DNA sequence: CTTTGTTCAGCAGGTACTCTTATTCAATATG
RNA sequence: CCUAAGAGUAC
DNA sequence: CATATTCTGCTGAACAAAG
């Protein structure tokens, strides 16, 4: 409720303490809840292409890094107007550190990790993290500590860097 | 990290704009106000998802004025850095402080004081860089950073970062 | 009463 | 005093009179739902008068002479004579109003026929009268079927409360019981057919400007009835044995356990 | 100007959380620590930092902004101070509730006296609202003098068993004053409990028993009814002579520097206690002047210093006198006069007040021409307008403007104008105790100094013209107009909900005319004929066959008047002893909007239900019943004007 | 129900709360001499079930204490044995329609 | 029957001198006064003691008593009646204000 | 509000727009013709904005709908197309 | 001219309430008031020109609301304020109906 | 485990509007 | 400019 | 010689008393 100034701790991802608005399960506009899933780079990127060729084409009816570059770079041109520095800056950022080309590769990866039954924000870190062994993304990540076996991680990252490309 | 958000908005329109094209005004004010936007509640606001029918609502006329104020709910893609979190990024820019890495919309600042003793500053080599005993950090090269720090800033935010952790730093 | 004309009682 | 005390009370969409916490004063305002202005005096002619009278006036049978009605009343005047179903038709509607007559002395203990009801059916049935030239002469086009079938759609068509649920239709028939009484009392068969001799498209557009008129003095919801009664009632008293006037006004508003002069009646 | 653009969301209050501040939020709310009692420095010309007025609480001088918020006077809502008491106090609006929370609450161990263990409590702790829990609680906890550390097990009285009591015996508590005496039982031993015990036995209330007294746990808990934090209220609360409140503050500030230096110095707990007493009594008058017993804090003049408690109750305060009902911009009062040639929706307005109060209209390309008009013709003559708004806020004042040239209206201007003919406008007669006592009218702008209105208006109105003054209030929206003329209208309030009948009707001249007017006798030549048809604005044109053609064509005054009632009206009264033919033409029988018999006279015409009103405006509509009354008064005054009628001396005599 | 002649002890009113379901209803001759629901000031009451009460509330989206209240202590509510939280039907006899329904809760 | 009882008693002193008002608001009146299982009466003692909200109570009589109680208790407003929006100076819910006009997109471009 | 808003094909209030109601959108309707709003009729010479909304609602050109309250806090939405002037 | 207490309340029984809005707010007075969310209180530092608004003690800086509310109703919070109880206003039900 | 039998408890007074007239603590005391 | 008092007008 | 302070209306709630 109100609760005036209520106290409240300092968000950390190793206590998994996102937020109130963050939480795991979130109302939608339908009025129901849904899972608060989260968005690896790849899936993000590609969610942001998606979104912005579906705008183009309305507003009409109403591969390699350079091509991709120039490619992105005339669609957002194209669709929408200027004050988009700090979009530019992310889809750059994106399209340097994409670690999936198209949508069967990160198909493949989210249905895995749902197969993981993992939070949503550890697996979208493990998709975005390209980390080689298991201790390694124990490491990085503190919130994988013993949630997981040793050897279950240590193969769906081997399978994970399998699918990597380019 | 990026995440999609159930987010909405209020618009006061004026009775002067009630024309046939009401829809498309609502939609093009959306834009240019929260895209690219940022804020501490939900950190950067990139783009709007689901941009073919946003949900515009009926929308109610303000009494005494006539404007009327629409509560438009939509789908955002948002970028909110957390605290402890390992993510990529590249650097742009070393100076005595620190250095800063470029991290989707953000700069981030590592501090001197947050790499091991091996790495020091080096202005000799132009532009100046990091170098350290094995491997050497300049511009424009690849690297990750551990945030651990969030602060709140004027239409941006400057995080705070490291690399003291293991496996941290140029891949 | 009242007041006025508390109560009773008041 | 007495505005501050029903400065929130209000009429609200569902006909229900809360005030500002929502509780229900009346579940529908004035237990008619019809608003003030709106509202004439008229007589109920079927409390009144003698059971003789009552069916002279009312009663009428198809199969008998003692109360049986002109042939040259209406077209089919020598057709309706030996018919089963509509006399059938006449039973029920003498047995409502019968049932109607004993309401309403059960509602009135001294039987007064004139009492405030929203819609003028006198003035509505003049109106027609004279809109549609009745010569009083030549036999009503009317059949008593019409008569009959076109008093109930009437009745029916009579909404204040419009759910769709047993408690809101239960509700409406309440609410529109008394009225539907004062137009089963005008509106009857012998009573169209001999004294008034409406025809059919005059029977209609007197079924069309009742219905209309009902219609249009239902309470309009968001009306502040709480200030509306509080000067209805101060204002009067304004203008002003036992104690009367303004120091009994007083007495009652402050429920004064103690009082002037504490009678009491004894039957 | 007004109040220039803020970028903050503009919402709607919904709901009011009432509560206490917590010592803590007045620390941080508040922008300055208020130490001088003085209000001006002693170079006298400026407010004095760290006094009562400084600058950080607001502006004192228009020339010069607030320090905190870089406003001028217009905007600056004034920031609050905070005096920090030398010695806690009790807050004088709560000493009677504090006098019962600490009755209710052992005052050794600070918890609640009666647990659920006792049978009554989870009768009393079952009721919902707090006030009804609190009274229970209060009534039933009063009695009990002891802590009770061991009471009967609930299961059965048989075993005891221990709560977090400590045995303690709760004294009897009264108020001597602004103070708290408590006397303990005997082993009486009496002594004042001094308020900071009082906090500390508050402060140690467990959430759960507070919670239960009806205090919450984030909004007022008890012991915030201590004032340990004065909060200063800006100067826009205590304008400047300085205000009464200003002198309580200086005061309490007095009381507050002497109760520290008697402290810190060291003094006999005589002389600290009355420093305590004095400090007490200083913050409870400020607060509330009007504590029975005690004396009142009197004025520098020997007058009672106004507390805050006085400036909101009572007629003149804040919410009866300033938030219920205030004086309002755009209205005129003046004396009224009757005058049977307007209609009964218009009154009467003298030229100087249409000059006077003044509309804005928003400029339209439907009203460019004619708004531009009012604006070249300038204020001094009417019609025309007062002032113009333009868009950004700025006033141009059509006074003093006419030297920069003509004006160039552009859409979505305003042109602040002379209300002219047909605006709806509010009107009034006070007390107004009915809805009908305050109608829209429309406006006819006369060439003298009283209100004008029609006669039969008078009566919802009570009023006369013997002297009587009445109110008009413009409409300053679309809106408001709109819902003035569509709800408020006089032809609509012609028959009152507060006895289902009309509450206008023809009164006065005009009943005593168009009773001598209908009467058998009257016969109307035909040169009065075409007058009085003249005189009927909606009369058709045609005349009327006169009812004697031969050997003079006359025209009673029945066939006259029936040209004034609308067409398709009936309407059938029977009086006393009248037949269907009238011996005694009484009774009333009008077919077809022609009187076929009967007298008119108050019966019919006046506002009686069932009358000729009721049945127009229940049959044509509203507007065609004030027609009516029109159309009537004009014929009847006409005929009563061309014939006469007096009264004298010889009337009275038999 | 327990009807009596004069006046019930105190130290017998406190056990009169039995074991619940078992209520106890106290009754004076006196007061039972005139039965109070044949006058013509007191209207008809009709007590409401669970699901007429449920009903109720449903249908005009009512709270339990936005009804009209009546005293557990009304001679109508004793006569009639109502409990707290039920609702009473009103059947009145009107004068602007020929029948009123109204709704009391008990408290 | 106390209700009728009510209702006969001001029907009678509003006859008495032969004037006439309405059933209605006199049963408004005597509704009002019996709503709460008991004689209400109208004053500061009678209606104006309701948890009906704090600046409605205030507005009659006790204002500073009421207000105090009010923040020791701390009552919450829901600004639901019209004391309270007349004294936050916004539309009331009443009359024309007793419920929200909005804008129909899809009907405003059906027209064109 | 997906609970609170009553769908349309169970409304249970009066299909016939209240004085009130009438009332209010004539303001509001004034009040946007007086602010340049777009008039959706044609004009026969008439200058007043209040007559022109009196225009607009007598053939239902009105864009507005009324959100009608109830007293829990549900609405109703009855579009002026639909609603019936009667008064 | 005063417009009473009983006038108001024959607006109200007319059942216009924008007029009386009018009448109340616009020709008497109009004042705006910035407050926060957090605390309902009118403790807002809005310096208009620089584009900042801050309640101090609440700390933040992106949760303010304006209202428009007659100034005798603002004189009556600030000295209700200064009577030790706090009038919070809230432009969000927490309750429902 | 119920019985009477004295003593103290808390205010409000209708709605508007017009005009006039007096008055802002006295003076002894110290800088 | 405030406060108080008085006189008066319409109910 | 100039500023500062010394009429008109009642029922309960509460207190002492006790077999
Ligand atoms: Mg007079
Ligand atoms: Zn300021
Ligand atoms: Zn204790
Ligand atoms: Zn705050």
């Amino acid at each position: 409720r109100r609760r005036l100034k209520k106290v409240e701790e300092e968000e950390n991802a190793a206590t998994l303490q996102l937020g109130q608005e963050f939480q795991l399960k979130q109302i939608n506009h339908q009025g129901e809840e849904e899972e608060l899933i989260a968005l690896n780079l790849s899936e993000a990127r590609l969610v942001i292409k998606e979104a912005l060729v579906e705008r183009r084409r309305a507003f009409k009816r109403s591969e390699t890094r350079e091509k991709e570059l120039e490619s992105i770079d005339v669609l957002l041109e194209q669709t929408t107007g200027g004050n988009n520095k700090d979009l530019k800056n992310t889809m750059q950022y994106l399209t340097n550190f994409s670690r999936f080309r198209d949508q069967e590769t990160v198909g493949a990866v989210i249905q895995l990790l749902k197969s993981t039954g993992l939070h949503p924000f550890e697996v979208a870190q493990l998709g975005s993290l390209a980390c080689d062994t298991a201790d390694e993304a124990k490491t990085l990540i503190p919130s994988l500590n013993n949630k997981i076996s040793d050897d279950e991680l240590e193969r769906i990252l081997k399978e994970l860097s399998n699918l990597e490309t380019l | 990290m990026f995440f999609i958000k159930d987010l909405s908005l209020n618009i006061t329109l004026h009775p002067s704009f009630f024309g046939p094209r009401m829809k498309q005004y609502l939609k093009t004010k959306l834009l240019e106000e929260v895209e690219g936007s940022c804020t501490g509640k939900f950190g950067y606001i990139l783009c709007v998802l689901d941009y073919d029918n946003i949900d515009i609502q009926r929308g109610r006329i303000l009494p005494t004025d006539g404007s009327a104020e629409f509560n438009v709910k939509y789908r955002a893609v948002v970028f909110k850095p957390f605290k402890g979190e390992v993510v990529d990024g590249t650097v742009v820019s070393c100076s005595q402080h620190g250095f800063e890495v470029q991290v989707g919309p953000m700069k981030v600042f590592v501090t001197k004081h947050l790499m091991p003793q091996d790495l020091t500053f080096n202005a000799g080599s132009n532009p100046p860089s990091y170098q350290s005993s094995e491997d050497v950090i300049t511009i424009k090269s690849r690297i990750r950073v551990k945030i651990e720090g969030c602060i709140s800033q004027v239409s941006s935010i400057h995080a705070i970062g490291s690399i003291k952790e293991d496996y941290l730093g140029a891949i | 009463t009242x007041p006025g004309v508390t109560x009773p009682g008041v | 005093r007495l505005v501050k005390a029903l400065e929130d009370i209000m009429v609200h969409y569902d006909n229900t009179t809360r005030n500002s916490l929502g509780n229900v004063i009346q579940f529908i305002y004035g237990e008619d739902g019809m608003d003030a202005a709106h509202i004439e005096k008229q007589s109920l002619d079927t409390i009144g008068g003698s059971d003789a009278a009552f069916e002279k006036r009312y009663r009428v049978d198809l199969l008998n002479t003692d109360h049986t009605l002109d042939p040259s009343l209406l077209e089919s005047g020598s057709e309706i004579l030996g018919d089963l179903k509509l006399q059938v038709l006449l039973d029920e509607e003498y047995k409502q109003l019968v049932k109607d007559r004993k309401f309403l002395r059960e509602v009135f203990v001294d039987g007064e026929a004139n009492w405030p009801l929203p819609v003028n059916i006198r003035r509505i049935i003049q109106n027609a009268q004279q809109t549609f030239h009745i010569d009083h002469t030549k036999p009503s086009d009317l059949t008593i079927k019409d008569i009959v079938l076109g008093v109930k759609d009437l009745q029916e068509n009579l909404l204040v409360l419009r759910g769709k649920n047993e408690i809101i239709q239960n509700a409406q028939r309440d609410a529109v019981t008394l009225f539907c009484c004062l137009l089963r009392s005008r509106l009857a068969t012998r009573r169209v057919l001999q004294e008034y001799r409406l025809t059919k498209q005059a029977f209609d557009w007197v079924l069309s400007n009742i219905e209309a008129q009902f219609l249009r003095s239902v309470v309009h919801p968001g009306e502040m009835v709480g200030v509306l009664a509080a000067q209805s009632i101060g204002e009067p008293a304004t203008q002003m044995k036992v104690t009367s006037g303004v120091p009994r006004l007083k007495e009652i508003l402050n429920v004064a356990k103690n009082m002037k002069t504490p009678s009491l009646t004894v039957y | 100007v007004g109040q220039q653009y803020s970028s903050a969301p503009l919402r709607t209050v919904k709901e009011v959380q009432f509560g206490l501040f917590s010592p803590e939020e007045v620390r941080a709310i508040s922008v300055a620590k208020i130490r001088f009692p003085e209000t001006m420095d002693e170079t006298q010309t400026r407010a004095k930092i760290g006094g009562l007025n400084d600058p950080r609480l607001g502006s004192i001088d228009r020339n010069l902004k607030c320090q905190t918020c870089q406003e001028g006077m217009n905007e600056c809502p004034g920031h609050f101070g905070h005096i920090d008491l030398a010695k806690p106090v009790f807050h004088v609006g709560f000493i009677a509730k504090i006098k019962k929370v600490c009755e209710c609450v052992c005052m050794h161990c600070g918890k609640l006296l009666l647990d659920e263990h006792n049978e009554l409590m989870r009768q009393a702790l079952a009721i919902k609202d707090s006030k009804k829990r609190f009274a229970a609680i209060w009534t039933l906890c009063k009695t009990k003098m002891v802590c009770e550390t061991d009471v009967p097990s609930e299961d059965d009285p048989t075993q005891l068993v221990s709560r977090g009591g400590c045995g303690n015996t709760q004294p009897t508590i009264r108020k001597d004053g602004l103070k708290l005496v408590g006397s303990w039982k005997k082993d009486p031993e009496l002594r004042v409990l001094s308020t900071e015990e009082i906090l500390n036995i508050f402060k140690h209330i467990s959430v759960k028993d507070f919670t239960s007294l009806g205090f919450n746990e984030v909004f007022s808990r008890p012991e915030w009814m201590i004032l340990t934090c004065l909060p200063v209220p800006p100067p826009p609360v205590r304008p400047s002579g300085e205000d009464d409140l200003t002198f309580k503050l200086a005061d309490i500030l007095k009381a507050n520097i002497s109760l520290e230096t008697l402290e810190h110095n060291g003094a006999p707990h005589h002389a600290i206690e009355e420093a305590e007493s004095l400090l007490q009594f200083h913050v409870a008058t400020y607060m509330d002047n009007d504590i029975a017993g005690q004396p009142q804090a009197l004025q520098k003049s020997g007058r009672p210093v106004k507390s805050i408690r006085a400036r909101l109750k009572g007629k003149e305060g804040r919410i009866r006198g300033n938030l219920m009902g205030k004086r309002v911009d755009f209205s005129a009062r003046t004396v009224i006069s009757g005058d049977p040639n307007l209609e009964l929706d218009q009154v009467g307005v003298p030229k100087s007040i249409a000059k006077t109060l003044t509309y804005p209209e928003v400029v339209t390309p439907y009203n460019i021409d004619r708004l531009t008009q009012l604006v070249r013709n300038g204020p001094n003559e009417h019609p025309g307008a007062k002032y113009v708004i333009r868009d950004s806020g700025d006033r141009i004042d059509l006074r003093y403007s006419k030297r920069a040239g003509d004006i160039q209206l552009q859409y979505g201007w305003k042109v602040e104008r002379h209300i002219m003919d047909n605006d709806p406008v509010l009107f009034n007669r006070q007390p107004s105790l009915h809805k009908m006592s305050m109608m829209a009218h429309r406006v006819k702008v006369i060439p003298y100094s009283t209100f004008r209105l029609n006669l039969s208006v008078t009566s919802p109105y009570n009023a006369d013209f013997d002297g009587d003054e009445m109110n008009l209030h413009v409409p300053q929206s679309e809106e408001t107009r709109a819902e003035l003329s569509q709800l408020c209208a006089v032809p609509l309030q012609i028959v009152s909900p507060q006895s289902n009948k009309p509450c206008m009707g023809i009164v006065q001249d005009t009943l005593c005319g168009i009773r001598k007017l209908t009467l058998r006798d009257t016969f109307i030549e035909l040169d009065q004929v075409l007058n009085m048809l003249y005189w009927v604005p909606d009369w058709d044109g045609v005349i009327p066959t006169p009812a004697i053609i031969k050997p003079k064509p006359l025209w009673s005054g029945k066939q006259i008047l029936s040209v004034a009632i609308p067409n398709g009206i009936h309407l059938q009264r029977f009086d006393e002893g009248t037949t269907l033919l009238s011996p005694k033409d009484n009774g009333m029988l009008i077919i077809d909007g022609q009187i076929i018999f009967g007298v008119v006279e108050k019966k019919t015409v006046g506002s009686s239900n069932g009358g000729l009103i009721h049945v127009v405006t229940r049959e044509k509509g509203p507007q065609v019943c004030a027609k009516l009354f029109g159309n009537i008064q004009k014929v009847v005054n006409f005929w009563l004007l061309h014939n006469g009628f007096s009264t004298g001396i010889g009337d009275t005599i038999a | 129900i327990f009807v009596y002649q004069n006046n019930i002890t105190p130290s017998a009113m406190k056990l009169v709360p039995s074991i619940p379901p078992a209520t106890i209803e106290t009754f004076n001759e006196a007061a039972l001499v005139v039965n109070i629901t044949h006058h013509e000031l007191v209207p008809k009451h009709i007590r409401l079930s669970s699901d007429e009460k449920r009903e109720l509330l449903k249908r005009y989206r009512l709270k339990e204490s936005q009804l009209p209240r009546i005293q557990r202590a009304d001679p109508v509510a004793l006569y009639l044995g109502l409990k707290r939280g039920e609702v009473v039907k009103i059947i009145r006899k009107s004068e602007t329609s020929g029948r009123y329904a109204s709704y009391r809760i008990c408290m | 029957a106390g209700r009728a009882a009510l209702y006969k008693e001001v029907y009678n002193v509003i006859a008495s001198d032969g004037s006439y008002v309405n059933y209605r608001h006199m049963a408004l009146l005597v509704d009002v006064m019996t709503t709460q299982g008991g004689l209400t009466s109208v004053t500061r003692h009678g209606f104006n003691r309701s948890n009906t909200g704090a600046l409605m109570r205030c507005s009659f009589e006790e204002t500073v008593e009421i207000l105090f109680e009010a923040g020791a208790s701390a009552e919450l407003d829901d600004c639901r009646g019209v004391s309270e929006n007349v004294i936050l100076g916004q539309m009331a819910p009443i009359g024309t204000g007793a419920f929200d006009v909005m804008i129909d997109e899809e009907s405003l471009v059906k027209y064109m | 509000l997906k609970e609170k808003a009553i769908p349309k094909d169970q409304r249970a209030t009066t299909p016939y727009m209240t004085k009130y109601e009438r009332a209010r959108i004539l303001g509001t309707r004034a009040l946007q013709i007086s602010m340049n709003a777009p008039v959706f009729v044609d004009l026969e010479g008439e200058t007043d904005p209040l007559r022109i909304a009196m225009k607009e609602l007598a053939e239902k050109k009105i864009p507005l709908v009324i959100r009608r309250y109830l007293p829990d806090g549900s609405f109703e939405d009855w579009s002026v197309e639909e609603l019936i002037v009667d008064l | 001219l005063r417009f009473g207490e009983m006038e108001r309340d024959c607006m109200i029984a007319h059942g216009a309430a924008s007029f009386l809005k009018e009448r109340l707010m616009e020709a008497s007075d109009a004042f705006r008031v910035h407050i926060c969310g957090i605390c309902g209180l009118m403790t807002v530092i809005a310096k208009l020109n620089h584009n900042q608004f801050e309640c101090k003690g609440c700390d933040n800086k992106i949760d303010i609301y304006q209202i428009h509310i007659p100034y005798a109703a603002k004189l009556l919070f600030q000295e209700l304020m200064a009577m030790n109880i706090t009038p919070r206003l809230y432009t969000d039900r927490s309750r429902d109906f």
